[PDB]
């Protein structure tokens, strides 16, 4: 909520989902994907936030880290 | 018989009878030094010569105490040692020399594969320059500088080159060991002077290539004796911020390490963006045979992704290897053109010699 | 007058230099920049007290 502040955010932002969603990050990994969601959002021309935005930059910060190792069923 | 720098008598003969007189006793003698630092509101300037001692003296009065900064060639008096008028390094088209500002022979479709980064490419390089409307009524600041790393020659030239002919206006690629002088405090006027003159025009493109030499390596860990790259360093990052308020020109830099790496450049002011190059994956690598082979006589029944195929981890440098390898198994009998084997052995010759 | 006297003699050409040491019988010996060691009975303007090695 405060590196959000700086920025245009539309006020429908639900921080308990946001509190949710967010597990083992740090203050750097917090403030990296709340540029990241801005940036999204500057791609698509919008003025404004939504979880969506939020989901979308914690899922590219490690970039979907996901090999099936294939043996375990 | 000898020279001694002479000439037939038609152009210093008028010149030898009474110009040498004056250039005598009238023009006096001065000596170069290196200037240490200074003070405040009075000179009392400490100079040292390196090979007599250190001297406090005094400028002199030809002189406003104004330019004469911390390490300058200064004109020394004899007798008094006083500061005579200083002289500059070298004059004058330096910048010039780096900005051709010429249309490069560099199609737009030549980096194929890896277009996401061409659009992140996009959206930093051409769009504050032409479409600056989102940024104001948003709020966030555009980025105006971008670091590049990872592998050698994944095509960091070929994208800073794709900018460049793509608004062709003002493109400054900087050599990163051309800043690697001899002289104590060289580039660092060249820095100064690449930057204000860059300022005056619009729509202008700079890129630092290889600041593994110069830009935040060791910041000073192996120069213990001579201390030129940091004062450079310590200049440019100095130079950038304070002296940008709200610019237009763009400055790049790219490297090969990722371990240089300025924490104070990653503060928010400097640089912003992390950009970095990586491998293709099947067909950015088809894409470059399919460039290295139209320029020369190859068959046209032959394919493209098998080769690729049989390289996992490759570059373009590489890639360019190949079929000028297999450019010479051509010519090594009488073939007129291009066959598959010539290049299944230049694969074969170049992967299976050295790397795997 | 001796102000004035003291003003004319000093001269703003300096050179640098390193205190080793201080005796009395006040004493400073002087190590210059080029080297070259030196010493004296009576140091100058400054006193003993307010300097050091």
């Amino acid at each position: 909520q405060i590196h959000s502040r700086k920025m245009n955010v539309s006020p429908d932002v639900n921080y308990e989902e946001l509190a949710r969603c967010t597990d083992d990050f740090n203050g750097a990994q917090c403030k990296a994907v709340c540029v990241e969601a801005g940036m999204i959002a500057l791609r698509r021309g919008a003025t404004e936030l939504t979880h969506e935005d939020y989901m979308e930059g914690i899922l590219e910060v490690q970039a979907k880290k996901k090999a099936n190792l294939q043996y375990y069923a | 018989e000898s020279d001694t720098g002479l000439a037939p008598p038609a152009l210093w003969d008028l010149a030898a009878d009474k110009q040498t007189l004056q250039s005598e006793q009238p023009l006096q003698v001065a000596r170069c030094t290196k200037i240490i630092n200074a003070d405040s509101e009075d000179p009392k300037y400490i100079i040292n010569v390196k090979q007599f001692a250190k001297f406090v003296v005094d400028l002199s009065d030809q002189v406003a105490p104004t330019d004469i900064e911390e390490g300058m060639r200064v004109g020394v008096d004899r007798n008094k040692y006083q500061i005579h008028i200083p002289l500059p390094p070298k004059i004058d088209p330096t910048v010039t020399m780096m900005q051709v500002e010429e249309k490069p022979d560099v199609t737009y479709s030549d980096v194929g594969g890896c277009k996401e980064q061409i659009e992140k490419l996009r959206e930093v390089v051409e769009t504050p320059l032409l479409h600056p409307e989102r940024f104001v009524n948003l709020g966030i600041e555009p980025p105006k500088g971008v670091l590049l790393f990872g592998p050698p020659g994944t095509g960091k030239t070929l994208c800073a080159r794709a900018v460049a002919n793509r608004t062709d206006a003002c493109f400054i690629r900087v050599i990163g060991s051309e800043l690697v002088q001899k002289y104590v405090g060289e580039g660092a006027r060249m820095v100064r002077e690449l930057f204000e003159m860059a300022r005056t025009k619009k729509a202008c493109l700079i890129f630092f290539d290889e600041i593994d030499a110069i830009g935040g390596a060791r910041f000073d860990d192996g120069a213990g004796g001579d201390n030129e790259v940091q004062r450079t360093m310590l200049e440019l990052i100095n130079q950038l911020d304070g002296f940008d308020p709200r610019g237009n020109i763009k400055v790049l830099m790219a490297t090969n390490r990722p371990d240089t790496l300025d924490p104070a450049l990653m503060r928010p002011g400097r640089l912003d963006r992390k950009i970095e190059f990586s491998l293709p994956d099947l067909e950015g690598r088809t894409h470059i045979f399919k460039i290295h082979a139209r320029s020369m006589s190859v068959e046209r029944d032959i394919r493209f992704e098998l080769l690729a195929r049989l390289c996992p981890n490759s570059t373009g440098a590489e890639i360019r290897s190949v079929c000028t390898e297999a450019g010479m198994f051509a010519i090594r009998a009488r073939r007129k053109i291009a066959t598959e084997k010539d290049f299944l052995e230049a694969v074969n010759k170049v992967i299976k010699s050295y790397a795997k | 007058e001796n102000s004035e006297k003291i003003k004319v003699n000093k001269t703003l050409p300096y050179l640098v230099s390193n205190v080793i040491e201080l005796l009395d019988v006040k004493c400073a010996v002087i190590k210059t920049s080029t080297r070259q060691t030196y010493f004296l009975p009576v140091i100058g303007l400054v006193d003993a007290e307010k300097l050091k090695p």
